[PDB]
């Protein structure tokens, strides 16, 4: 009884380890609306281009 | 010479794959040239001499 009445609800990832926290400083346009900020983008140039 | 390429879209569907394309332009270069009016009298030559 000290470690079966365990069973919680949560991500958990116990002894796991991934994703570079390094991370990318990339160039993108952000924008708040309501009260949550939002990528705001318009891909044609970069894709669908040429 | 210039070799331009083209980026494509790799698709599905009912459609066969399409190939990638070059594109091999020149243009030939155009020739001109630009010319001025420069008169010197004759008693300067006379003064040269």
């Amino acid at each position: 009884t000290l470690n079966i009445p365990s069973i919680p609800p949560q991500s958990n990832s116990d002894s796991t380890t991934a994703g570079l926290p390094v991370n990318a400083r990339v160039p993108a346009d952000l924008v708040i609306v309501g009260d949550k900020l939002v990528f705001l983008e318009a891909l044609e140039r970069r894709v669908y281009q040429a | 010479q210039f070799e331009v390429q083209q980026p494509m879209i790799a698709r599905d569907g009912p459609h066969p794959v399409d190939q990638p394309v070059h594109n091999y332009m020149v243009k030939r270069i155009h020739k001109r040239s630009l010319s001025a009016a420069f008169a010197i009298a004759s008693e300067a030559l006379s003064l040269l001499s």
